């Protein structure tokens, strides 16, 4: 039982982490670079949950 | 209005076609039976269970799409109307002024 | 929980698409470029003509 | 009988650019398949005992 | 640990693979060594005895 | 269509593709 | 362990062609920007062109009674107002063209790089992991 | 085609016969699956038949 | 290295012949009766530096024949590129079957 729980822990803090990373790329948001660009069509998803 | 006419007939036909095939594979499909063949192991994976859409949103799809060749069509209707009654009015008013 | 065969099958898609908008990119590119010139030429050659003219 | 319904679902698998519908069918198929994956476990336990 | 410390792959690549095929393989061989020779202990005492 | 072009203006600035016809002086045969 | 090393090799080989070609994916769109802002200095000179045509058409219905005439002059002016138009069509029909091009290389990039993240967090795992502990001789623990 | 250019050439033949052609070929392929998958079958079952007599 | 700054030279070279060809197509396109033409000062100058046309012939041949030049190089480089990658592998190979069978002797 102990092995188990210790897999779940380690499961969720490897997802969040990366997460984390994700969105302090995110966070450098500051202006102009080049990334940033044209593909419009993100206003309709039912994509989260 | 003829170009826009046509770019809506292109769209539908497409969409038409996909269902046609999508209804023919499944009746392909479902006169399997246990005994038959075409009976195999073939292993799980998540390509089997990806999900792509859901009912109710392939149905406002299909709705969305019929609506729009509908308003199209009235359109082309009004605008031949127009057109017609201008061309009468054009011959009478210079008939007239030759009179 | 995935398949072999179909993570070759994605890898080869994916390098597939890649050279796919590649090449119309470079299409694309070279008939533009033509487009430019050619029109500056005949404009040019329609102005010089309309001065003449006039003089 | 369960290859036919996993053969089911393998042709399901090929659809076409809007076709997936997750759906009762499918839901109902995984049920099955995990219900006689059960099944077959229990019989050949009880195999062993005999 | 090496089995299930496999599994925090994520994305594309949770594949099932030869490699994990071979390793729930050798799980199965060190369980049955294990289970022979306490057996043969078993009788070497019993010969004791 | 196919009909006369002058292959004249023929500067892309990257075209490493299996493009910009006539002369190349590429290699015909590759590895293998 | 001899299926776990050819394992990693083909993540190698993986990684080495993926970087390659984004390497040049990348290249091609810092071309192809240049491009656009060439097409876009184009119509605002031919913009100003027309300008001038129509400038030069006005005025001479000004001309008094009987010098007033059709001339070829007129002619060859609304020749060329008409002509300048369809050019005009034309050429903003190409640059919407260029923008969809560049919508779907940004689609490219995109999964591109998300999935070099992908692999190398895997080949990462794998080797401080498993090359850890399994070293040489299958004796002691590596506690 | 507008009007008076829409003909009936050797083009429209030649595509028509194309897809009868199509049709046939599509059906002879289905009937090779058939036959294969039975094949396929029996095999197997000999295979389980040894298993049980080793 | 070489070969990257013979292209860019070459570049050069090139969009100053087409401004070149620019002006020219302009002096044959203008005649008379035009809005341009007028009286200019002492335009009987003869330039400055005033290039002669063998300097033209030469700069424009030599630069081409370092070119092609190179480009033999290049194909060399890569037929030894082959052979090298060969060689290395033959080694590999032969030696690494030689010492299993010395193995088997011991064994």
């Amino acid at each position: 039982s102990d092995r188990s729980a210790q897999h779940e822990l380690e499961k969720d803090l490897s997802d969040k982490q990366a997460a984390l990373r994700i969105d302090d790329k995110c966070q450098h948001l500051r202006n102009t670079s080049e990334g940033v660009s044209y593909f419009r069509g993100v206003e309709r998803v039912d994509a989260t949950v | 209005q003829i170009r826009l006419n046509r770019e809506h007939k292109e769209s539908c036909e497409m969409n038409w076609s996909d269902k046609v095939e999508v209804y023919n594979i499944d009746d392909t499909c479902s006169r399997y039976t246990n005994e038959s063949t075409q009976v195999q192991f073939y292993p799980h994976s998540s390509k089997f269970e990806e999900s792509a859409s859901t009912p109710e949103t392939w149905a406002k799809f299909n709705h969305d799409n019929l609506l729009r060749a509908e308003r199209e069509r009235l359109a082309s209707v009004n605008l031949r109307k127009l057109i017609d009654c201008i061309l009468r009015d054009t011959a009478e008013d210079l008939r007239l002024q030759c009179d | 929980r995935y398949t072999p065969d179909d993570w070759y099958r994605s890898n080869l898609v994916s390098f597939q698409e890649s050279n796919s908008s590649r090449h119309n990119s470079e299409r694309l590119r070279v008939d533009t470029s033509r487009l430019i010139q050619d029109k500056y030429q005949q404009i040019r050659k329609t102005q010089a003509h309309s001065t003449q003219n006039l003089g | 009988p369960l290859r036919v319904a996993q053969t089911r679902l393998y042709q399901r698998s090929h659809r076409p650019n809007v076709e997936l519908c997750r759906d009762n069918a499918q839901f109902r198929l995984l049920s099955e398949v995990e219900e006689l994956n059960m099944s077959l476990r229990a019989l050949k336990e009880k195999l062993q005992d005999a | 640990e090496c089995l299930f410390h496999r599994e925090k792959r994520m994305g594309i690549d949770l594949v099932h693979d030869e490699a994990e095929k071979e390793l729930l393989a050798e799980v199965d061989t060190i369980l049955c060594c294990q289970e022979r020779m306490r057996q043969h202990l078993d009788k070497a005492n019993a010969q004791l005895a | 269509f196919g009909a006369k072009l002058p292959w004249r203006s023929d500067y892309v600035p990257l075209l490493s593709l299996p493009q910009r016809p006539r002369f190349t002086a590429q290699d015909f045969r590759q590895r293998g | 362990n001899l299926a776990f090393t050819n394992r990693i090799a083909e993540t190698v080989d993986a990684k080495n062609k993926i970087h390659t070609h984004l390497t040049k994916t990348l290249q091609e769109i810092f071309q192809i920007e240049m491009t656009i802002e060439s097409i876009k200095k184009a119509i605002k000179e031919k913009s100003a062109f027309l300008k001038v045509a129509q400038t030069r058409l006005d005025e001479r219905t000004r001309r008094p009674n009987v010098e007033l005439c059709r001339d070829m002059a007129q002619l060859r002016l609304v020749n060329e107002v008409y002509e300048v138009d369809e050019t005009i069509q034309t050429l903003q029909q190409r640059l919407r063209d260029s923008e969809d091009t560049l919508q779907s290389l940004a689609h490219t990039k995109a999964t591109l790089e998300h999935d070099l993240a992908v692999k190398a967090n895997t080949l990462y795992i794998d080797q401080e992991k498993c090359m850890s502990m399994r070293n040489s001789y299958p004796s002691t623990l590596r506690l | 085609r507008s009007n008076v250019e829409l003909c009936r050439d050797q083009t429209q033949y030649g595509l028509i016969d194309e897809v009868h052609q199509l049709e046939a070929t599509i059906n002879t392929m289905k009937q090779k699956l058939a036959q294969t998958q039975n094949a396929l079958d029996a095999l197997f079952k000999h295979l389980a038949r040894i298993q049980a007599d080793i | 290295c070489l070969l990257q700054e013979i292209r860019q030279q070459l570049n050069s070279d090139h969009r100053d012949k087409m401004e070149t060809l620019e002006i020219d197509r302009g002096c044959l396109s203008l005649n008379l009766t035009s809005p341009n033409i007028s009286l200019k000062v002492n335009p009987t100058r003869i330039p400055k530096d005033s290039t002669t046309l063998q300097q033209w012939d030469e700069f424009t041949r030599f630069n081409k024949n370092r070119a092609e030049a190179e480009m033999k190089a290049s194909i060399e480089l890569r037929e030894a590129i082959a052979l090298a990658i060969a060689q290395t592998n033959n080694e590999l190979d032969a030696q690494r079957v030689a010492t299993e069978f010395t193995f088997r002797k011991r064994l």
